[PDB]
């Protein structure tokens, strides 16, 4: 979790949210992803409680319940790899990736 | 244009003279000595371009091409590292690292 993204292998809990400018994705109570302002939801209300919003090594979206049971998938696949989703500031919602590069400022020059 | 977010790169934007991706900790600077740095982390990072031209630019492609030109359009930098055609982004991520993820692969809607 980090504001305007969400890597693979990071999960969106109950309440967590992206937000950039007028626009915010909120995995909301009812395990319903709302894009606010952005006319656009997971469509998933009362179909879990206590949901949580992960992102695969292939690049596809997943809510999960509380109990455990998938409840949407974005359904698009690419290769193994690492991906993001990200908050674009038209208001739309993309999952990008695989990485195809990276600096570094750990490791030295 | 795009809107900008002081973290992204989408395809398409351009930064310059001291512009900047801006992050918890850290800073990647396209700096004015057409040298681009990211600021930070425990070594940092350099392309070492520094004077190598005037008024360089940096611009993710929609190849997925990270390049520094100079004012002249002359390749100062890349890089380096084309794949496949589409929409790209540049994040300068929480944990220190700029990483550019692309091409995109699902979306909420449609840009235009
Ligand atoms: O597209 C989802 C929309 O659903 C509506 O009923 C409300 O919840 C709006 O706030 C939201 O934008
Ligand atoms: O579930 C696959 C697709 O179905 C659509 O109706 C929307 O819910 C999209 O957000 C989703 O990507
Ligand atoms: O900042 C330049 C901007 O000019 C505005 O009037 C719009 O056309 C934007 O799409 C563009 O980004
Ligand atoms: O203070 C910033 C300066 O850092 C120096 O070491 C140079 O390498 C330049 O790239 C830069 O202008
Ligand atoms: O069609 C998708 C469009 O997405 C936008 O953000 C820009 O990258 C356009 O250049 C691109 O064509």
């Amino acid at each position: 979790l980090g504001t305007n993204y969400l890597l693979s292998g990071q999960t969106l809990d109950r309440e967590g949210h992206l937000k950039n400018g007028d626009f915010d994705l909120v995995m909301q109570d009812d395990c319903n992803l709302v894009l606010y302002n952005g006319n656009w939801q997971s469509n998933t209300a009362n179909k879990g409680r206590d949901c949580k919003l992960t992102l695969t090594d292939y690049g596809e979206l997943v809510i999960k319940n509380g109990d455990g049971s998938t409840v949407w998938r974005s359904r698009a696949q690419s290769v193994k790899g690492n991906y993001a989703a990200v908050v674009h500031p038209d208001g739309r919602l993309v999952v990008f990736g695989p990485s195809v590069f990276k600096i570094d400022p750990w490791v030295p020059g | 244009n795009i809107p900008f977010t002081n973290n992204l790169l989408f395809s398409g934007q351009v930064l310059y003279g001291d512009g900047r991706l801006t992050a918890k900790s850290h800073q990647l600077v396209m700096q004015g000595d057409c040298n681009l740095v990211l600021y930070g982390g425990k070594y940092g990072w350099q392309s070492n371009t520094h004077g190598n031209g005037e008024h360089c630019f940096l611009r993710l492609n929609h190849k997925g091409e990270l390049i520094i030109k100079d004012d002249d359009f002359k390749t100062i930098w890349s890089s380096s590292s084309s794949s496949k055609h589409g929409d790209y982004v540049l994040i300068l991520r929480d944990d220190g690292f700029a990483v550019i993820y692309g091409p995109a692969i699902w979306e909420t809607s449609p840009q235009a």
